[PDB]
C-alpha cells in the first residue's frame, strides 16, 4: 500500500550493517531483506539456547542506544533470574531534540528491526513482545504493522515459529505526543494505557515491568544490532571499531553542516571527524561555535577531538550531533532547551514541574530584555534546582545543556545581563 | 445520547480487540477519534471508556496529558510545525510567514472555513529536513512559499 509522505533523509555508512539497505530512502520489503539472508540469525538462533544468545550478546560489549549505555547482555541476564511470564518491549519513542536515528531503520528496514525482536524474545522467554512507537511516526507505525504480517505469513512470527516451540507476537503501540514516554517505564505506564509517569525506580523493569512482570526494555537501535550478533558471532562484531566500544553506531547530524543526516560509523571517529570528514564541514564553512548533544551535553569549539563513544571523556548520549556555527546566539539556542524540557516534564515531582517552568519563562524574559535583576539570580538558581527529589532522568538533565552554556560562553550570556 | 457511527465503532472495536486487554487500546481509539471528526469531541469519552471499560476519568486525564490530542479545535488538516532548537536555527520562522502569507492564520488559530489549524509541535525527529511540518500524517521539508503553496494546494 502507500504510506503518509516522509521527507528523505540523507544516510551513509562506513560499515554496510545498519544502513545496508536503510541508506536507500524506501521501504524494503520481505522479499528483499530475505535475499541478502535477512531471517538467517533468526532461524540460528532458535538452534541455539537463549542462554547462549545472552551470552553472545554479552560478549559482544553492545550496550544500549537510548542513551544510558546499559550493557544489553547484562539486562537480559537480570530479566531471566525472575520468574516469567517475562515481556520485550522496542522502544522507538524517539522524541529528544536532534534524534533521528531510530525512523529511518523503522522506515527502511523495519524487518532488521522485527528479527532482532524475535532473537530477543527468545533469549528472555518473552512470548509478548511490543514496539512503542511515538504519534508522531505514522508512516513508521503502519510500515510496522505491515512488516509484521509479512513475517506472520513467512513463518517467523506466530506459534511454533519454525518448528522451534517458541511462540511471539509483536504488537504496535503509538504514543500521543509525550516526549517523557520515551523512559522506559513511563512508557509502561504508557502500555498499561495510562498517561505517561515514571516509576519510582528501583524497582527497574528487569524485575516489575509491565503488569509487573519481567520487562526488557530496548531501544531501536540496541536490538538493529542483535541480527548481527548472532550473524557474525560476538568475536567478529567485536572486530568493528575499538574494542572496548565495538560495534556501528547511528549519528543523526543537523544544524550547520553541508550534509545533514544519519552517519554510520564505528565509534572511535571524533567529533571533529563526523563534522568535517563525514558531514561535509560547516555551511559557509564557518566557525563552529557548539556542539548540542542533543537536549543533553553543550560541547564547545575546543572539544571537538573527544570520540563518540561512551567513555568519561568520549561524547556518549545517542550520539546526536546539532551543530551551531559562529552567527548563532547561544542564549537564543538555549531558550530553545528550556522551552523542551518545560513542555515535556510531566509535573510528578515539585522542583522539575515548577523548575522547567521557571527555567524557560526567565530566560525568555532574559532574551528579550525583559530580565530584573531579581529574574537573572533566580534564573541561575532555578537552572540549578530542577533536579532535587526527581525520579526519573528528565529532572535530573533539564538545566545540564543550559548550564553547560553558562560556563562555556559566559561573555555572551553578560551582554544579556548587561 | 451521543453514539460513535458503525463504521467508527467498527474500527474502535478493531483496536479494543487487538492488545491482550482492552485498555491497553486507549491512544489508538483516541487517534481514531480524533482522525474521523477532526478533534476528539468531549461527549465521544464517556462511551469510549465505556467500551474499553475505565472510569471516565481515567479516560478525560489521559487525553488531557497527551498533546497531540485537541478537544477544542475542529480541523481537516492540521499543519503541526516543529519550534524546537534545530528547526528553529534553520528557519521555522520563514516557515510560519509563508503560513500566515498563504492562510492567513499563525500558530494555534484555525482558518474560518475549519480546513487548516496550525499547530506548534516539539522536535519531529527529522531535523536534518529542518525546518519539518506535517499535514495531518504527511511530513515534510519547507524549502519555500512557491514550494509550500503548492504542497498545500493537495489538501482540499
Ligand atoms: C537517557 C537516560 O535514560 P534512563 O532510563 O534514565 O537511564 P538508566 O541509567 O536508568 O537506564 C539504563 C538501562 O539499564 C537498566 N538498568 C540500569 N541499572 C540497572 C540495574 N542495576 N539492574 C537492571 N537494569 C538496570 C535500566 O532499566 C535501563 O533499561
Ligand atoms: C526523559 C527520558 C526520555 C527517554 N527517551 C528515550 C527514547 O525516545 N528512546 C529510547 O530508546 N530510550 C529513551 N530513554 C531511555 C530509556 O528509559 C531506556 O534507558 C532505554 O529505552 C533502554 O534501552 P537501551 O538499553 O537499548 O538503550 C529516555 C529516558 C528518559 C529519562
Ligand atoms: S523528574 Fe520530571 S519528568 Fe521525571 S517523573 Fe519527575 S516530574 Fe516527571
Ligand atoms: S528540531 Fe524540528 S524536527 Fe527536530
Ligand atoms: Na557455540
Ligand atoms: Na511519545
Amino acid at each position: 500500500r502507500s504510506y503518509p509522505a516522509i521527507p528523505r533523509i540523507y544516510a551513509e555508512t562506513t560499515l554496510n550493517m545498519l544502513l545496508k539497505r536503510a541508506k536507500k530512502p524506501r521501504v524494503h520489503s520481505i522479499d528483499e531483506y530475505l535475499k541478502d539472508g535477512g531471517y538467517q540469525a533468526l532461524e540460528k538462533a532458535l538452534n541455539m539456547s537463549p542462554e547462549e544468545i545472552i551470552d553472545w550478546v554479552d560478549k559482544s560489549t553492545l550496550r544500549g542506544r537510548g542513551g544510558a549505555g546499559f550493557p544489553t547482555g547484562k539486562k537480559w541476564k537480570f530479566a531471566v533470574q525472575n520468574p516469567g511470564p517475562r515481556y520485550f518491549i522496542c522502544n522507538a519513542d524517539e522524541s529528544e531534540p536532534g534524534t533521528f536515528k531510530d525512523r529511518i531503520i523503522i522506515e527502511r528496514d523495519p524487518h532488521l528491526l522485527i528479527e532482532g525482536i524475535i532473537i530477543s524474545s527468545y533469549a528472555i522467554g518473552a512470548n509478548e513482545a511490543y514496539i512503542y512507537i511515538r504519534g508522531e511516526y505514522p508512516a513508521g507505525y503502519y510500515i510496522l504493522r505491515d512488516a509484521i504480517e509479512e513475517a506472520k505469513k513467512k513463518g517467523f512470527l506466530g506459534k511454533n515459529i519454525l518448528g522451534s516451540g517458541f511462540d511471539l507476537e509483536i504488537y504496535v503501540a503509538r504514543g500521543a505526543g509525550a516526549y517523557i514516554c520515551g523512559e522506559e517505564t513511563a512508557l509502561i505506564e504508557s502500555l498499561e494505557g495510562k498517561r505517561g509517569h515514571p516509576r519510582l525506580k528501583p524497582p527497574y523493569p528487569v524485575q516489575k515491568g509491565l503488569w509487573g512482570k519481567p520487562t526488557v526494555v530496548n531501544n531501536v537501535e540496541t536490538i538493529a544490532n542483535v541480527r548481527f550478533i548472532i550473524s557474525m558471532g560476538w568475536e567478529e562484531y567485536r572486530y568493528i571499531g575499538p574494542s572496548d566500544y565495538a560495534g556501528p553506531k547511528l549519528f543523526p547530524v543537523s544544524g550547520k553542516v553541508k550534509k545533514p543526516g544519519v552517519y554510520e560509523l564505528p565509534m572511535n571517529t571524533t567529533l571533529r571527524e563526523v563534522i568535517f570528514k563525514y558531514a561535509g564541514g560547516t555551511l559557509g564553512n564557518k566557525k563552529v561555535k557548539a556542539v548540542f548533544s542533543g537536549a543533553l551535553d553543550c560541547f564547545s569549539s575546543e572539544e571537538l577531538d573527544i570520540p563518540m563513544d561512551y567513555s568519561p571523556l568520549g561524547f556518549g548520549g545517542t550520539g546526536t550531533v546539532i551543530v551551531l556555527t559562529e552567527e548563532d546566539d547561544i542564549v537564543e539556542a538555549a531558550l530553545k532547551i528550556a522551552e523542551f524540557y518545560e513542555h515535556e516534564t510531566c509535573g510528578q515531582c515539585t522542583p522539575c514541574r515548577v523548575g522547567c517552568y521557571e527555567q524557560a519563562n526567565l530566560l525568555e524574559k532574559i532574551y528579550k530584555g525583559e530580565a530584573t535583576e531579581q529574574d537573572w539570580e533566580g534564573f541561575d538558581f532555578v537552572n540549578r534546582n530542577i533536579q532535587p527529589t526527581s525520579i526519573c532522568g528528565l529532572g535530573a538533565v533539564a538545566g545540564r545543556l543550559i548550564r553547560q552554556t553558562l560556563e562555556k560562553f559566559p561573555e555572551e550570556w553578560e551582554k544579556y545581563r548587561k | 445520547e451521543f453514539e460513535f457511527p458503525e463504521e467508527l465503532k467498527t474500527k474502535l472495536q478493531e483496536h479494543i480487540n487487538y492488545f491482550p486487554k482492552k485498555r491497553q487500546a486507549i491512544l489508538l481509539c483516541l487517534h481514531e477519534i480524533q482522525n474521523y471528526y477532526g478533534y476528539i469531541p468531549p461527549e465521544s469519552l464517556k462511551p469510549l471508556a465505556d467500551m474499553l471499560e475505565l472510569p471516565l476519568n481515567h479516560v478525560e486525564g489521559v487525553v488531557a496529558f497527551y498533546d497531540m490530542f485537541d478537544r477544542e479545535d475542529k480541523a481537516k488538516y492540521r499543519i503541526r510545525v516543529c519550534v524546537s532548537i534545530v528547526c528553529h536555527l534553520m528557519g521555522t520562522n520563514k516557515l510560519l510567514k509563508a503560513l500566515e502569507n498563504i492562510l492567513g492564520i499563525k500558530p494555534g488559530e484555525v482558518t474560518p472555513d475549519g480546513k487548516f489549524k496550525i499547530v506548534p509541535v516539539q522536535c519531529l525527529g527529522a531535523c536534518s529536513e529542518a525546518p519539518v511540518f506535517m499535514v495531518n500524517d504527511d511530513e515534510y521539508k519547507f524549502e519555500s512559499e512557491v514550494q509550500l503553496n503548492e504542497i498545500l494546494s493537495r489538501y482540499t
